[PDB]
């Protein structure tokens, strides 16, 4: 590799760095000299021609990521090598031309393949390195534009299917279901159809993972509301043994996915996060502790081990006592509007707090 | 992964600039200097720097880079913790100019951590633009680059950072230091205003059609994240240490105002 | 530390080891002596270091602890509340002693009351040697 | 005669008539006046003074190995004069130990990679005995050494660090976290590393005496574990239960001591109960213990000034509970109540993004300020250079300008 | 209008001053009373407006030894030749105290401002006063002692000094009033954090929450309070 601050005329400048690279590159080399500039063809012969050996050339490759970019169609070519990065199964100079371009510096985030080019290839480049960089990258263009053309968003959905389980993780996996099913359940695959194996999906993700808490972050926004509870997915399989708490209403729940799973040690999970919270938030907020033993079906100190299981929680949050007051605030176990009505309760209950209170303030203000 | 990815910097780079940018030696829109600060396996943490007297015009690039490294002798004099990571200039980016200022830094040769401070009119072009160069292979004439875009971050001390709001909002409009908890009950009854203004519209955004959607299960947790701290659940006997605890810190008023007078006894007696 | 026990290691091995004690006939009783002495006492400096939240004291335990028998502990448990003058309540026939000194935040109220009171003092006495 | 001969080996030095210590010559006489020190220390001698023949001795000679171009094995022997204070330092300074253990253990880390130590059944066994006893320093029980001016004994505890060069004497945590971040707990054999992993983050209040004293009682096993290692033991088993009782404290608010009594498997229940007092006497935690029916409740808050927090720095996980301080609740209303005024709304979102134009019509006057300064400050920047510069060198010039004055009138 | 006796004005720090005090804040000496540096303003319209500053940095791994001159000849010299020269109008440290005057270095507040009497001596507050009011304290030495020097002396001096009766305490001008348009950029960090990253921002408002919480915000200033009186004062 050499120059390229030289004359630019760069794909003349980038034959003289072929020449360096493959033979089969050399050969096109300046052999693509004689007909053209060649802002495709000669630009194409690092984008065919492999990296010979070695991925070494990669300094006349990011050279070759440019060039293709803005004298030429920038996502036509850039959608060939790379995938020649994948086909070395190497991550990490392939991840030097995907860390150049990334997104909206050298080649302008459209309506977006610069992101997804890139986005699919780092997510087969990398295992859980490059990937991992590329989720805020969506997430903090998320929240200002998703790829409005859903299909990019639903090949980023395919890819938020991969990188579901590409990021070798389960709650950064749960996460990438987050970058997928907030997307989903919002505008995308809407394709009913394609909802079905994403919320089949869901109750893989409400079981295997139990940190659902039982259903409640498929009760945060719209997971049920768009992935539909009873239908083909019988997503509110989770949900009918998220307030019975035994054996029977989790096993005839249990599907042959969940029956075969199997599910009988995240049940006394689920068994006792909501016996917890909705003896909690029921019984109210001071619950006794021969109760939970009623509630969970359970002895004495067995209660006063699942308590530190629910503080750890932190869906009960405060000390506790041994013979009474067993859980606690800071309620995270789904209360869908209990909670909401304690939101219009406490908005309430805000607006004659601080308004007195402020007055009380700006006296020694 | 290739390392150069993010920096992360507070204002007091951007007071180094600014300061040395707004009285200015004479640079009207050129104020170059030289960063220093240190680096972690992917980030950067540019902590302060300071301006060398540069002169990048065409094709002169003055670099002082004995100064920069006098300013360095001085720097690492107060603070060894910053090495120089690039040099700084004002806007804009890519230069065949930077590629002298390249080869001057490239006589230390650490790695190149550029910040071009985006001398613009507006907002979302960022005002300091940080950047690492690839391809960044040339054994030819100076220095050809691709500049790798990095992020520019705040992570540093956080007193700081309670020191640059105080700034921002002396920035804004001074707010000088004489009130500050009063001032901050104000500030945290408007914290509450916001709140109330948001949340109570969030009763409402269900209450018209299909509203509190993000907000039913976190607004709702967002609110618990408070209530939490405070009020404490509704415990009277909590009140009645509180109303002890008035009567505490009271009392320690009450003699914090009787020893406002008894130092002033004898004060005030030896000088008849 | 308030610990009995700590004290006979450190006194009456060491001056048997340095024939201190090896030098009375009467050195048993003295040491006997001595071993209440150390009971009795660090049971007081058991209750002076934790004073705050000890507000309920009692008289059962501390008769097993310090091994140290009720007319004794009688003549300590009163002798630390009147001789002290602790405000502590007692029901020597529950065995139970009941303080709540309150409070610790204004012992620096007593810590400023040590200063203040100084502070009067010398403002007086700087009229004393004047006049 | 120690003294007698460490000043005949200074004022021999201090002769300097053909004498060196890079030939190794001082290095052997610091090796037997090492060893003159160190075994009548051990063997029976005061504390006080003997060390300091050490630690003077230790120190000069740490400046004869930087003469003598750091000779690491007296450096080992150095390492073994640790090893032997570590004993020691258990014996006299918790935080001295904390100095000279961490000095061990690197020091001889240094041999593993300098000397390529095949010890990997020790090695593995000495980084245990690196670990446990490392943190364990306890609260103060000298009540007249605080009104002695304890500040000048942490500074000798200081000082003498700064000897061993580990001159800030490190804490409880980060001091064991020194060997946790450091690769070497990853080589620990594993039943401490369990029973670590037990002490420190599997962290239950009712199920932690209970994992412990089996892999206590492991490393109890003495004779090939290092005797040092099994007096680490119970005063690891007494730093267990002030782990313990805090996030007893931190999680129940009233536990029943005769359910803790059976709740805690500590070996002991009178001595139990006694160091349970023995960490809240000296306000390590909020107990009630000599209630007559022998109950322990802790508090919430009620107690929350210094003594729950052993002194103000806990050695519990974060288990405890929301508790009110000073500017709690005004500063929970900055920004618990700002928590939804930021991310989910849009109400800070249309008056910040209106704060994002009004910066920038300032902005737009800051580009006019900007050739504003460029048009004052600049002239500034010369004549602050040079008139307000000769207003200084006016208040050197009126000073002179006063000899003369007041040489013509006497 | 800010005017003190006969030659001083007020000081005038605008926020890219203090934020290159806060880069060594209360460290590089947290126990340690680092001087904080030598205020360089320039004498301009009722305020001295501070410019540039340059912690100077005493030997500080537990102490504080006087370091180089050449430091501060390299720094005026730094300064020279980017911005305002070295228009010292006064010197500035933190350092370990909430609101305390010391003695010896009132002694080189006063035959600094005995060479220049256009000084006020900045007294900055972090967290550390707790929170707290008058986090910036540009005190000045009385110019009535100014007046009787040197100095303050032991017993000659002391008697005829105080039937003058200077005053102990004097002149701690206001200095921060004023957008003076060196804002200019930190006004413009201040909109993109308002803006979309605005990750930055609620950190600060996060460091309010938890200053609230579980620090002897109170107790401990008093307990150090209540050390400085019942020795301070049985002393006098």
């Amino acid at each position: 590799f050499i120059d390229i601050s030289e004359e630019d005329q760069a794909a003349e400048l980038r034959a003289y760095l072929k020449s360096k690279g493959a033979e089969i590159s050399e050969e096109n080399s300046e052999g693509g000299l004689h007909v053209d500039l060649a802002q495709i063809i000669e630009a194409c012969d690092v984008c065919l021609k492999e990296d010979d050996k070695d991925v070494e050339s990669v300094m006349n490759s990011v050279v070759s990521l440019l060039l293709i970019l803005e004298p030429d169609k920038q996502e036509a070519l850039i959608e060939s090598l790379c995938e020649k990065l994948v086909k070395f199964r190497e991550g990490e100079r392939p991840s030097l031309r995907l860390q150049l371009l990334s997104n909206l510096f050298h080649g302008m985030d459209k309506n977006t393949p610069v992101r997804y080019t890139v986005y699919c290839s780092l997510i087969k480049v990398a295992a859980s390195c490059g990937a991992i960089q590329y989720i805020p990258t969506e997430l903090d263009q998320v929240r200002k534009w998703i790829s409005d053309w859903n299909l990019t968003t639903e090949k980023k959905h395919t890819l938020l299917r991969l990188l579901y389980e590409a990021l070798v993780d389960c709650k950064k996996s749960d996460a990438a279901s987050k970058v997928m099913v907030e997307l989903l359940g919002s505008y995308t695959e809407d394709n009913a159809s394609q909802a079905r194996v994403d919320a089949h999906r869901c109750i893989v993700r409400a079981l295997k993972d139990p940190n659902a808490f039982l259903f409640d972050h498929l009760l945060t926004l719209k997971p049920v509301k768009f992935l539909e509870g009873e239908l083909i997915h019988d997503l509110l399989t989770i949900f009918v043994s998220a307030k019975l708490a035994s054996y029977v209403k989790f096993y005839q729940n249990n599907k042959d996915f969940i029956d075969s799973l199997g599910l009988l040690h995240e049940q006394n999970m689920a068994k006792m996060r909501l016996l917890t919270f909705m003896g909690m938030a029921v019984e109210n907020k001071e619950i006794s502790f021969d109760t939970m033993q009623q509630e969970l079906q359970i002895g004495a100190d067995d209660v006063e081990a699942f308590v530190i299981d629910a503080v750890r929680t932190k869906m009960v949050y405060c000390k506790i006592d041994q013979t009474q007051r067993k859980v606690v605030v800071s309620h995270s176990t789904h209360r869908t509007f209990g909670k909401q009505q304690w939101q219009q309760l406490y908005d309430t209950l805000n607006a004659w707090k601080q308004n007195l209170n402020k007055v009380k303030n700006s006296l020694l203000s | 992964f290739p390392g150069g990815r993010v920096v992360r910097l507070h204002p007091v780079i951007l007071a180094s600039i600014v300061d040395s940018y707004e009285r200015r030696n004479e640079g009207a829109a050129r104020v170059i200097g030289t960063l220093l600060g240190t680096v972690d396996k992917h980030s950067v943490e540019v902590t302060n720097c300071f301006s060398v007297p540069h002169n990048e015009s065409e094709d002169e690039v003055a670099v002082d880079m004995e100064f920069a490294k006098n300013m360095y002798e001085l720097h690492k004099k107060v603070s060894p913790n910053e090495l120089i990571l690039g040099w700084y200039a004002t806007g804009h980016d890519i230069t065949e100019h930077s590629v002298l200022i390249h080869e001057y830094y490239s006589r230390e040769a650490p790695n190149p951590i550029h910040l071009t401070v985006d001398t613009s009119l507006q907002n979302g072009r960022m005002s300091i633009k940080a950047y690492v160069s690839t391809s960044m292979g040339v054994p030819g004439r100076t220095m050809g680059v691709m500049f790798t875009p990095l992020t520019v971050k705040y992570a540093y001390y956080d007193t700081e950072r309670i020191g640059v709001d105080l700034i921002m909002k002396t920035c804004f409009s001074p707010n000088r230091v004489i009130g500050l908890s009063s001032d901050l009950q104000q500030v945290g009854g408007a914290s509450a205003r916001i709140q109330d203004a948001l949340s109570t519209v969030l009763q409402y955004a269900e209450d018209v059609l299909s509203g509190k959607v993000s907000a039913d299960n976190t607004v709702g947790r967002f609110l618990m994240s408070l209530v939490n701290q405070v009020p404490k659940i509704v415990p009277d006997d909590f009140e009645t240490m509180l109303n002890s605890n008035i009567n505490d810190l009271l009392m320690v008023t009450y003699l914090a105002n009787l020893t406002q007078s008894q130092i002033a006894l004898n004060e005030k007696l030896v000088n008849l | 530390m308030g610990d009995w026990k700590t004290c006979h290691s450190f006194i009456i091995n060491e001056k048997m080891n340095g024939k201190v004690w090896d030098l009375f006939p009467e050195a048993d009783k003295v040491r006997t002596m001595l071993v209440r002495k150390i009971q009795e006492e660090s049971l007081r400096t058991y209750l002076f270091t934790y004073s705050s939240v000890y507000d309920s004291i009692s008289m059962e335990t501390l008769s097993d602890m310090f091994e140290l028998d009720l007319p004794t502990v009688h003549s300590i448990i009163s002798k630390m509340i009147i001789n002290e003058e602790l405000m502590a309540s007692l029901d020597q026939p529950t065995q139970t002693v009941v303080m709540h000194r309150t409070e610790p935040t204004a012992q620096q109220n007593l810590a400023l009351q040590l200063a203040e009171k100084l502070g009067s003092l010398v403002e007086n006495n700087e009229r004393v040697f004047d006049h | 005669k120690l003294c007698d001969n460490l000043r005949m080996h200074l004022s021999q030095i201090q002769r300097h008539h053909n004498q060196s210590t890079a030939i190794n010559l001082n290095n052997p006489e610091s090796q037997s006046m090492h060893l003159e020190t160190r075994l009548v220390q051990l063997d029976s001698a005061i504390s006080m003074e003997l060390w300091q023949e050490a630690f003077k001795a230790v120190e000069d000679i740490h400046g004869l190995f930087s003469l003598s171009k750091k000779p690491p094995k007296p450096q080992l022997m150095a390492n073994y004069y640790n090893k032997v204070s570590t004993v020691f330092w258990k014996s006299g300074n918790a935080l001295f130990h904390a100095s000279t253990l961490h000095r061990l253990y690197h020091l001889s880390r240094e041999m593993r990679k300098n000397l390529t130590q095949d010890e990997m059944q020790r090695m593995s066994t000495r980084v245990l005995l690196a670990t446990l006893s490392i943190p364990i320093t306890p609260e103060r029980t000298d009540i007249a050494r605080l009104l002695d001016m304890d500040g000048i004994i942490v500074e000798k505890q200081r000082r003498l660090a700064t000897l061993l060069g580990l001159q800030a004497p490190p804490t409880r945590i980060g001091l064991i976290n020194d060997m946790v971040r450091f690769n070497v707990l990853q080589y620990v054999v594993p039943e401490v590393k369990d029973l670590y992993n037990w002490l420190e983050v599997e962290f239950n209040p009712l199920k932690l005496c209970e994992r412990v004293t089996k892999v206590l009682n492991w490393v109890r096993e003495q004779p090939e574990k290092e005797p040092e290692l099994q007096q680490y033991v119970p005063q690891l088993q007494s730093n267990t239960i002030l782990r313990l009782l805090q996030q007893v404290a931190q999680i129940y608010q009233s536990i029943e001591f005769s359910r803790l009594t059976s709740l805690v498997p500590f070996v002991d229940a009178f001595q139990l109960e006694r160091a349970i007092v023995d960490a809240a006497r000296h306000c390590d935690l909020q107990v009630r213990i000599d209630h007559t029916s022998r109950t322990l409740s802790f508090g919430s808050d009620l107690n929350y000034a210094t003594r729950e927090d052993a002194p103000i720095g806990p050695h519990l996980q974060s288990m405890p509970s929301e508790q009110i301080r000073n500017q709690l609740t005004a500063m929970s209303s900055v920004l618990a109540k700002a928590l939804e005024v930021i991310k989910p709304a849009h109400i800070l979102q249309e008056k910040e993004e209106q704060h994002q134009l009004a910066v920038t019509a300032y902005l737009k006057n800051s580009r006019k300020e900007h050739q504003r300064i460029l048009a004052r400050r600049q002239t500034i920047e010369e004549r602050k250079e040079r008139l307000e510069s000769l207003n200084i060198q006016r208040e050197k010039e009126e000073l002179e300008q006063r000899e003369a004055e007041l040489q013509k009138v006497r | 209008g800010g005017s003190g006796d006969s030659a001083v004005k007020q000081v005038q720090i605008d926020g890219l001053v203090v934020l290159k005090i806060i880069k060594h804040y209360q460290e590089e000496g947290q126990g340690t009373e680092v001087v904080q540096g030598v205020l360089l303003g320039l004498v301009v319209e009722d305020r001295l407006e501070i410019t540039n500053c340059f912690p100077f940095p005493q030997h500080t791994e537990d102490d504080a030894d006087f370091d180089e001159v050449q430091y501060q000849m390299e720094m005026m010299r730094s300064l020279r030749h980017v911005n305002i020269d070295h228009l010292h109008v006064g010197w500035y440290q933190s350092t370990y105290y909430g609101s305390f005057v010391t003695r010896a270095l009132l002694d080189s507040q006063f035959s600094y401002q005995h060479a220049i009497e256009e000084s006020v001596v900045l007294i900055y507050d972090p967290i550390k006063t707790a929170q707290g009011s008058l986090s910036l304290k540009a005190y000045r030495l009385t110019p009535k002692l100014m007046e009787v020097c040197k100095e303050k002396d032991f017993s000659p001096e002391a008697l005829k000094k105080a039937n003058i009766t200077f005053e102990h305490m004097f002149e701690e001008v206001p200095i921060v009033i004023k957008n003076s348009h060196l804002i200019n950029v930190l006004m413009w960090e201040l909109e993109k954090k308002s803006a979309v990253a605005d990750k930055h921002e609620l950190l600060s408002l996060a460091s309010s929450n938890h200053l609230g919480k579980n620090l002897q915000l109170l107790m401990d200033r008093v307990d150090e309070m209540s050390q400085d009186i019942v020795k301070y004062n049985t002393y006098m």
